[PDB]
């Protein structure tokens, strides 16, 4: 009975994890839209037959594009540990009553 | 503002040469009115989204 204990002890850290990637996926989501429109923004800039006065304006655009990124990147955070950050490389949750663990990968974004 | 865009209050024009350099006054401070509006547009649609994000 021991054991079950342990096991109780077990879910609540599962859970966690499952909390982590949310927060990671949220933020991950609103950088790939940023992306989109940063694309957006610089394939129009591509052209030649362009003002030099519109230029600017899409330069400036593009910049505070990658602001956002940045910003919505690093805010990613849920009880401090973060896997979308780049802290550090990996985290490992519990998996079994005995202490061998399940492994996550960091992936920066 | 006039001081902003370089426009210079009580400023005008006294003669039919002194417009053909307005002018020119004139389409800078055009210019430069459109790009300062056009940063406060970005800087709000970067708002909105942290406030999302936030929430």
């Amino acid at each position: 009975s021991a054991t079950a204990a342990s096991m109780n002890a077990v879910k609540d850290s599962l859970q966690r994890g499952q909390s982590t990637i949310d927060v990671a996926l949220a933020a991950g989501d609103t950088i790939t839209d940023l992306l989109g429109k940063m694309k957006e923004k610089a394939l129009a800039a591509s052209d030649t037959s362009l003002n030099t006065a519109s230029f600017n304006a899409l330069k400036s655009d593009f910049d505070s594009l990658r602001d956002q990124i940045e910003k919505a990147a690093t805010n990613a955070k849920f009880n401090g540990v973060s896997i979308a950050d780049g802290s550090t490389t990996k985290l490992t949750f519990l998996a079994n009553s005995d202490g061998s663990g399940f492994t996550v990968n960091a992936k920066t974004i | 503002s006039l001081a902003g865009i370089g426009l210079t209050t009580t400023s005008t024009f006294t003669t039919a040469a002194a417009a053909k350099t307005m002018i020119g006054t004139i389409d800078t401070a055009l210019q430069t009115a459109t790009n300062k509006l056009a940063s406060l547009g970005t800087s709000s649609v970067g708002l909105d989204t942290h406030l999302t994000f936030v929430g």
